[PDB]
RNA sequence: ACUAUGGUUUUUAUU
RNA sequence: CGGUCCGGCCGGGAACUCAAAGGAGACUGCCAGUGAUAAACUGGAGGAAGGUGGGGAUGACGUCAAGUCAUCAUGGCCCUUACGACCAGGGCUACACACGUGCUACAAUGGCGCAUACAAAGAGAAGCGACCUCGCGAGAGCAAGCGGACCUCAUAAAGUGCGUCGUAGUCCGGAUUGGAGUCUGCAACUCGACUCCAUGAAGUCGGAAUCGCUAGUAAUCGUGGAUCAGAAUGCCACGGUG
RNA sequence: GCGAAGAACCUUACCUGGUCUUGACAUCCACGGAAGUUUUCAGAGAUGAGAAUGUGCCUUCGGGAACCGUGAGACAGGUG
């Protein structure tokens, strides 16, 4: 992925306190259906779904070798063929090849 | 006097030791009978002793542990010709030839990759 | 005797003999025959003249086989003074299924190009 | 008492650790729970093995982790403290509870 | 091409008396489930004293007499292979083939109750007619008609 | 030796 | 071997299990045959096992101007009011038939009710999940224990035992038309997973042809994890009976 | 059972309608604001405005980081 792409790696985790800590109260019962009446809330039922592709709905964890969301090692946040090219230098610590 | 062998069958492992004496079976410190009785043939805890001819000669006791009820005694007819290869110099040879001092390695081994149970590949078709 | 509707065999267990006919339930019927007394296991012996028709007001209840068929047709039936999405596929190759169109759907198309 | 924790993925290296806190100890006649290594931690892997295209052929890679207690009644400024301070001995982690 | 695997054996089983009796477990066995076959052993051969009681001397005399193998067929190619060659089988298949070479109802209409099957296929192979005819009885003719090479 | 038989594939970067 | 809540409970020690592992043993060596009294190959002996024991580990030169600059790396070449960068909605899931890759059934040693046992092997502090209530249930609330061989997922299924179907394209089989719900998500019409109850087709082993297999294998029945609103029959990890 | 372990958008190509052109990822120079809090109107939204309001960290008092804004060249950019 496009270097472009990691300043928008950076770009989708700058809302954590400007819209996902001031109403973390109110996301854990804004879709209750155990309420009083059809309607209570709509000036403020919009504001954790208002800004857009910046949100823990788009957040993913992500290869940090390649920025791909999809198909990468979580134990080291990378692709199997960078693990395959550090296991031919002998490069990650207590990693061996066997099968038991 | 005590004549000793052990026995190893699918996660099943046997111990036993037999001595010249009335003939009684006991296992596990407690009674044969209190859980032994219902097997439909009973042959690997006799056919040994049955080839020795033995009746009521020897007294034996068994401890086992691990895997079924049925390997469980299939592990213990090892035990029960190691133990009695001893009794007779005469005798060795004729456990050998009736199939029971030899063993097997038949049960499954260590996991091939990817092979799903070690045995077989990928089936295909057409050109 | 009588068991459902006006089927003249005397046959079959309670429950097989009562179900998949008049849209009565293939498993609602596992919880009905008490009313007839009439028991899931061992044959009957002690069944009274006319005691089957206890069975009339425990099936309906609920609707029966031309009201069903009538709940079923009635599905696209209550907004018809204007256009729906229910109409053109109920007369198209076209299920309303949300699936791949080019594959499995020769059930919905039937004989012929 | 006083407790440690040794860690390492080597098992020459985790002994090396053991050394320093055991045979200082065996050699001033302190008081020891003896050579208890404990059971070991092991996790496997499975990496494809072409850099390129083929997604069937891949190979095995096992990581191993030795944990020791050693256990201390006698403790000293030569081992509880020292532990610590270890620098000629690298890839071991050692952490330690009053 | 170069096998050469030693040969397979049963031992008679001392609750049955008789290695004729101890493959009951494997004849009409499915699926693995030797016990579920084991539960019908021996009192089979009761069931079928049920529908011809002439005892154990007597119990196999026409039931494998009537449908044991004797002959062995198809070609050898040597040129102009367009024929058949028969040859007598060896003593060794003289209780076999009878109770395994056909399936061709067993599992397209099923073959009636399983407890009751045995006493059946023991009395069938002594009624000789209809099903398990034709695939026995054709070696009797081909091996009269097509015998003029070995 | 060991069955008597079964025809077609555009010229083309060109190594 | 000793003591004794008479119990590995506890001093202490590995009988033999389990997990750690490491070693012995196999060399045609040894007795004979056959042969070019060479190597071989088959019997005998000692062996649990014998003649690469069976399985692993792997892939020498080299072709198809194979595919590939979406794994990288790179020279040249190309776009540059854009083929670059940023945005909203569409689209890629559009469908008149053709074929692989599979999957489920093509019932009656099949199906199910009730009672019972043993494998391995993995996940785990915005996580692994028991208990409890509310409800027909998905679920919504309430919420213990766990920091790993020590504690949640969690009474492996067939087989073992006691019983029951009604002979019928079957209580079979599943494509589907309806009714009513649970929940996420900017939103589920187009383009969703799950829950309860009405309805139910095709299907009875299959044609050229192409196919795995020499035995713990044909057959059959069981256990998790990566991905993580929703998503696979693939992948890797594992067993019982035969 | 393809490159490609999961679909409203996204990883993503393609298409239409908006928006920009030494752009902007980022480096040297320049340069104003704290990040933010309350809140209304247009637009499909990016953007573009209207009305309140905070003055933190750093602070050789000169001047910086966090988070934003905007300008000039050398340039480059590339989901080829």
């Amino acid at each position: 992925a496009k270097q472009s792409m990691k300043a928008r790696e950076v770009k989708r985790v700058a809302l954590a306190d400007k819209y996902f800590a001031k109403r973390a109260e109110l996301k854990a019962i804004i879709s209750d259906v155990n309420a009083s009446d059809e309607d209570r809330w709509n000036a403020v039922l919009k504001l954790q779904t208002l800004p857009r592709d910046s949100s823990p709905s788009r957040q993913r964890n992500r290869c940090r070798q390649t920025g791909r969301p999809h198909g990468f090692l979580r134990k080291f946040g990378l692709s199997r063929i960078k693990v395959r090219e550090a296991a031919m230098r002998g490069e990650i610590p207590g990693l061996k090849k066997a099968s038991w | 006097n005590q004549y000793y062998g052990t026995g190893r069958r699918k996660s099943s492992a046997a111990r036993v030791f037999i001595k010249p004496g009335n003939g009684k079976i006991v296992i596990n410190q407690r009674s044969l009978e209190q859980y032994f009785g219902r097997e439909t043939a009973r042959m690997v805890v006799r056919q040994p002793l049955e080839l020795v001819d033995m009746v009521e000669k020897l007294d034996l006791y068994i401890t086992v542990k691990g895997g079924g009820i049925s390997g469980q005694a299939g592990a213990i007819r090892h035990g029960i010709t190691r133990a009695l290869m001893e009794y007779d110099e005469s005798l060795r040879s004729e456990l050998r030839k009736a199939g029971f001092v030899t063993r097997d390695a038949r049960q499954v081994e260590r996991k091939k990759v990817g092979l799903r149970k070690a045995r077989r590949r990928p089936q295909f078709s057409k050109r | 005797a009588r068991i459902a509707g006006i089927n003249i065999p005397d046959h079959k267990h309670a429950v097989i003999a009562l179900t998949s006919i008049y849209g009565v339930g293939k498993t609602r019927s596992k919880a009905i025959l008490a009313a007839a007394g009439i028991a899931e296991d061992v044959k009957i012996s002690e069944l009274s003249e006319g005691q089957i028709d206890t069975l009339r007001d425990e099936v309906a209840k609920f609707v029966v086989e031309g009201d069903l068929r009538r709940e079923i047709s009635m599905s696209i039936k209550r907004l018809m003074d204007l256009g729906c999405y229910r109409g053109l596929r109920h007369r198209r190759g076209l299920p309303v299924r949300g699936q791949r169109t080019k594959t499995n759907a020769r059930t919905r198309k039937g004989p012929r190009k | 008492r006083i407790r440690i924790r040794l860690k390492a993925f080597d098992h020459r290296l985790i002994d090396q650790a053991t050394a320093e806190i055991v045979e200082t100890a065996k050699r001033t006649g302190a008081q020891v729970r003896g050579p208890i290594p404990l059971p070991t931690r092991k996790e496997r892997f499975t990496v494809l093995i072409s850099p390129h295209v083929n997604k069937d052929a891949r190979d095995q890679y096992e990581i191993r982790t030795h944990l020791r207690l050693v256990d201390i009644v006698e403790p000293t400024e030569k081992t509880v403290d020292a532990l610590m301070r270890l620098d000629l001995a690298a890839g071991v982690d050692v952490q330690i509870s009053l | 091409r170069r096998r050469v695997i030693g040969q397979r054996k049963i031992l008679p089983d001392p609750k049955f008396g008789s290695e004729l009796l101890a493959k009951f477990v494997n004849i009409l066995m499915v699926d693995g489930k030797k016990s579920t076959a084991e539960s019908i052993v021996y009192s089979a051969l009761e069931t079928l004293a049920q529908r011809s009681g002439k005892s154990e001397l007597e119990a196999f005399e026409v039931a494998l007499e009537n449908v044991r193998p004797t002959v062995e067929v198809k070609s050898r190619r040597v040129g102009g292979s367009t024929y058949q060659v028969p040859v007598e089988v060896r003593p060794v298949r003289r209780n076999a083939l009878a109770m395994r070479w056909i399936v061709e109802a067993a599992r397209k209409r099923g073959d009636k109750s399983m407890a009751l099957r045995l006493a059946n296929e023991l009395s069938d192979a002594a009624e000789n007619k209809g099903t398990a005819v034709k695939k026995r009885e054709d070696v009797h003719r081909m091996a009269e008609a097509n015998k003029a090479f070995a």
